[PDB]
RNA sequence: ACGGAGGGGUACACCAGACGUGGAGUCUGCGGCUCAAUCUGACCAACGCGCGCACCUCACCAGGCCCGCGCGGUGGUGCAUGGCCGCUCCCAGCCCGUGGCGCGAGCCGUGCUCCAUUGCGACAACGAGCGAGACCCCGGCCGCGGGCCGCGGGACGGCCCGCAGCGGGAGGACGGCGGGGCGAUAGCAGGUCUGUGAUGCCCUCCGCCCUGGGCCGCACGCGCGCUACACUGGCGGGGCCAGCCGGCGCCCGCGAGGACGCGAGCCCCCGCCGUGGCCGGGACCGCGGGCUGGAACGCCCCCGCGCACCAGGAAUGUCUUGUAGGCGCCCGCCCCCACCGCG
């Protein structure tokens, strides 16, 4: 038995995940790795503070090092994207469709976004953005395409905003359908 | 108005100019694991330490997580005295 | 299986009218010649363009 | 030295032949003495010393893997000649399986049901 | 004499990591599962999800660094 | 060997060339409803003990691994029927007259 | 003031929820059923 | 959309069969009744469903501490909402750019075949995408490597016959690969605020805890199941084989069950009983002995007591190979305990 404390290791793990994503919301959170901590992030400009107090002074809340890498690409990730349209909310075509147009630049060749909530007078309903190509079906599903969902604690009731992101086109393995022949 | 020294304990898991951090399990031992007083002290000081912004909050999976701020720190420096 | 997807169909074409020459009418060999981002789809694609060769010599 | 393998459904069958044995217990005092019969069709449609160790599964299951272990195990003595052509074909006019194994398996269980078709009876009252 | 235990659950990850340590130099696989209803509460067709988790040995009795990756000397 | 004769003719055979009287008012397990009833019988389990001691020549038999030996079903309790084993005392008994390691016994 | 928390009983509940009921401790997980769905996938409980 | 309208397809929906269910006792859920409370949801797609009720879990009842002896709330509102789920549907469908038709709602794009809007080929339409397929997982046969695990090969409607493809043969471990995972657009005033630091708005300050009880009460009608109704059987002694992975020696004690320590059932063989509610069937009850536990009302074991039940009306369900069915084992909730569910 040496796997009791592989699984506490991934218990943690999500633990942290789970706590920065209550807190780092700040500095754009998207992920982390347990190893000495390696955590992948939208700006660590600020993470890190003037004189890496915060820093230091997260390290010892992990008691009761941290090192971070750079999100290289921001509008390619449902997580960091995500947060933006917590962010702005403002209306919804132009909020949702600048959140697309983000990811296009960016280099997505899919994305969409889903909303739904008390949108006009006590009834919700449900927009759909869209904006290219996209897939959900089999196993790939789970290697290009990404999807992130949020709740929104609005003034009046619950706001749910999915933002789904797919990208055929990574440094990585080739989709099983295209074959380029030439 | 409790206890002096417990209310001189709690603040005693703060490093002033340093930089540790407090956390609270809320079971509601039934003493602390930083030092021993009773969760009880802990939490009905830091509910009022929570109101008046010495330490700010954040939560995750039934743990309270602290953070200690400037104007907090400011406010430990006459209660411990240091420079 | 029974039907070919024109995935497979439009493959199929490009490959043997690139390689005329390289095919006989055999699936073993046309396998080399048509080695895609899977050994099953390769077989699939093999098996296509083993019939088109001897579908174009009559 | 010789090297032989049987199987039916987990039950494998090792033989060592040398210029006869079931877990030591010798050939017509195997268990089911019924099946004896279905063992020693072989031996008798078609010697060496041969040595068996089998487990898996159940007796059937054990009677038919130490059986196409012993016809392979004799099937691998001559070697390159018509005989070693033709000893398979009077297996397989005895039966097929007599040389390939048989490659069914149970099929897993699915949920609402006890097995792998039957499901729960559907009452609308 | 050494003893060396190294685990992970990616095949990929575990493999790479006995590869490149013979680039300097019976415990077999077992799974963790659980069976458990989709839904939340117990309203419809009975449906189920099968979670499952495969987790490996590599052993090694000797007479990169890789995060996810688990060591123990004993 | 041994095992070249068939064991339904070595047990009773054995028991024939062959003592507590807890062997009266006893069943065999808490699966059996019934006491057995040929009275030969405790020279019969002897044998079949016997039996299967002899051939286990290197490892260490145990008693529990001879409960677990002797074992049927518990039923006319309107349940699906499950395995239950037999008496220790029995077998352990009968072990220590056949007595005369690590752990158990073994032969000779 | 003597009487507050006497009694003795199992202290089970979700460890990231905090429910009481349904809680799983094969293997030490000591999560409820409902939590497990959303974070089993990174604990690492997949489909296959 | 629908038609007791025509045409073309298809599925264990029917055919041919098999195994059942409805009739008995029994476990479990629902109703209705009773109650200080018997907390509550859901009526194909509610009803072994909301993961195992002495205490806690508990939302409900009889009492009692805190702040006998703003804040919290398992309060409401799923017809105020988010996420997850089910279902229409695992159906084969959905839809864009430029052009054409029309005042416009809109239409166009969108015979031969396959499990399939899979394709052939034709066309005021040309050209793309999703869903389908591909993909992932498991399991069959063969190689190199390590010491079974982990890296590759292999199967394709390929061969030979008869008329995109329907047929017949051959070889091979497997023949048209097999069991699963995932799953389009559009939605339904299904279900779920009682799983959560999801939550708007109302009401309570119904918060937390301590003891005792209830949810398990019972003429009664439902549903899912378990053991039967025997001779293709029951009983007594013996033989011996699994897989999902897994501790057992010394003893005591009829047994169950204690104190001390260390690393499979069917089936087969041989006998008995002899068509008799019999030795089938094992409910209901009367003593004892044990385990859990602060606490038995929970569970085991020993003797005795031997119910109903003779194959079940009107009705009704499921299934094509290691499949139905028979046999048993293991994991989940779990102080103890499976008749349940996942295997
Ligand atoms: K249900
Ligand atoms: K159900
Ligand atoms: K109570
Ligand atoms: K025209
Ligand atoms: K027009
Ligand atoms: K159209
Ligand atoms: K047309
Ligand atoms: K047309
Ligand atoms: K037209
Ligand atoms: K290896
Ligand atoms: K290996
Ligand atoms: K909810
Ligand atoms: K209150």
């Amino acid at each position: 038995v040496y796997y009791s404390k592989y699984l506490n290791d991934c218990i943690m793990e999500a633990e942290l995940h789970e706590f920065f994503s209550r807190e780092l919301v700040d500095a754009g959170y998207a992920s982390c790795s347990l190893c000495c901590v390696i955590i992948q992030c939208a700006e660590p400009e600020v993470v890190m503070g003037d004189n890496h107090y915060r820093l230091h002074k997260i390290e010892y809340l992990l008691a009761g090092n941290i090192w971070v890498d750079k999100i290289i690409k921001r509008g390619l990730s449902a997580e960091i994207m995500v947060d933006n349209l917590r962010a702005k909310l403002m209306p919804i075509r132009r909020a949702a469709y600048s959140i697309i147009r983000t990811a296009m630049r960016a280099g997505a060749a899919g994305c969409e976004v889903i909303v739904a909530g008390k949108l006009r007078a006590q009834r919700a309903r449900a927009n759909k953005f869209k904006e290219g190509c996209l897939i959900s079906t089999g196993h790939p599903k789970r290697i290009f395409l990404a999807e992130a969902t949020r709740h929104i604690k609005m003034r009046q009731g619950v706001i749910g905003v999915k933002v789904r992101i797919y990208n055929p086109n990574i440094r990585g393995a080739v989709m099983p359908d295209k074959i380029e022949i030439g | 108005m409790v206890h002096i020294p417990k209310a001189v304990y709690k603040a005693v898991y703060a490093h002033l100019y340093e930089n540790a951090s407090l956390a609270l399990k809320e079971y509601w031992d039934e003493n602390g694991k930083l030092c021993n007083p009773t969760y009880l002290h802990v939490n009905c000081i830091m509910q009022s330490l929570e109101s008046r912004g010495v330490v700010k909050d954040t939560f995750a999976w039934r743990h309270h997580y602290y953070l200690l701020t400037e104007k907090g720190e400011q406010f430990i420096r006459k209660e411990l005295d240091l420079t | 299986g029974k039907v070919r997807t024109k995935t497979i169909k439009r493959a199929a074409r490009k490959i043997v009218e690139n390689n005329y020459e390289s095919l006989k009418p055999k699936d073993f060999q046309n396998n080399k010649a048509i080695c895609i981002p899977s050994k099953r789809l390769r077989n699939k694609v093999a098996g296509y363009v083993t019939t088109l060769m001897n579908r174009v010599v009559k | 030295t010789v090297h032989t393998l049987g199987k039916k459904k987990n039950s494998v069958a090792v033989a060592f032949v040398k210029a006869i044995l079931v877990n030591n217990v010798p050939l017509a005092l195997v268990r089911p003495e019924i099946l004896r019969t279905k063992v020693s069709e072989p031996i008798m449609i078609l010697g060496l010393d041969m040595n068996i160790k089998v487990a898996g599964g159940g007796h059937v299951s054990q009677i038919y893997a130490v059986r196409q272990a012993i016809s392979r195990g004799v099937l691998a003595s001559v070697k390159d000649e018509a005989a070693r052509s033709e000893l398979r074909a009077k297996l397989v006019s005895y039966d097929r399986q007599l040389v390939v194994s048989d490659p069914r398996r149970c099929e897993a269980k699915k949920f609402g049901g006890r097995g792998a078709r039957a499901r729960r009876q559907k009452s609308y009252r | 004499k050494y003893t060396i235990i190294v685990v992970g659950k990616d095949l990929k990850l575990v493999e790479r990591y006995v590869k490149s340590i013979v680039k300097e130099g019976r415990a077999p696989v077992r799974r963790l599962t659980i069976t458990t209803r989709k839904s939340p509460c117990g309203e419809g067709t009975n449906t189920w999800h099968r979670f499952e988790l495969r987790m490996y040995k590599r052993t090694f009795w000797v007479t990169v660094v890789i995060p996810g990756i688990q060591v123990t000397v004993e | 060997s041994v095992t070249r004769v068939p064991a339904d003719v070595f047990i009773n055979s054995f028991a024939a060339h062959l003592c507590p009287a807890f062997t009266d008012y006893v069943k065999t397990g808490v699966s059996r409803q019934y006491a057995p009833r040929d009275a030969d019988w405790f020279y019969i389990k002897a044998a079949s003990v016997i039996r299967h001691f002899y051939i286990s020549g290197s490892h260490s038999i145990g008693v529990a691994g001879l409960a677990r030996k002797y074992s049927s079903l518990q039923k006319g309790k309107t349940t699906p029927h499950h395995t239950k084993r037999a008496s220790c005392k029995v077998i352990r008994s009968i072990v220590s007259q056949f007595l005369g390691g690590e752990r158990g016994r073994h032969i000779s | 003031e003597t009487e507050f928390c006497t009694h003795i009983a199992h202290k089970r509940e979700c460890r990231i929820c905090g429910n009481y009921n349904s809680v799983y401790r094969k293997y030490g997980l000591f999560i409820c059923r409902r939590c497990f769905k959303e974070n089993a996938g990174k604990i690492g409980f997949v489909k296959l």
